[PDB]
């Protein structure tokens, strides 16, 4: 319904702890 | 060429139309030094600079040649 653009933060060390950024007003 | 990136919901992957088709693998320290882990940003460049400042960067020129290290063999 919203959907923003493209924002991420992938930390080397852990795959189960991904830092995702899409939209958050 | 093809290329990966870290920005949308999951890992993003698109082809670079212009001359800049090189897939760089940028990585520095974000919490691994503190608590969480090292940062990783996947992108497509043409003039892959030096990561000496304070980080790392793998310059490659092959289809989505910028995959993740810890994240891949799930």
């Amino acid at each position: 319904e919203e959907r923003g653009w493209k924002h991420w933060v992938y930390y080397t060390c852990c795959p189960d702890t991904p830092y995702l950024d899409i939209t958050e007003e | 060429i093809v290329c990966h990136t870290t920005a949308t919901s999951p890992i993003s992957a698109v082809t670079c139309p212009p001359g800049e088709n090189l897939c760089y693998r940028k990585m520095w320290c974000d919490a691994f030094c503190s608590s969480r882990g090292k940062v990783v940003e996947l992108g497509c460049a043409a003039t892959c600079p030096s990561k000496k400042p304070y980080e790392e960067v793998t310059c490659c020129s092959t289809d989505k040649c910028n995959p993740h290290p810890k994240q891949r063999p799930g």
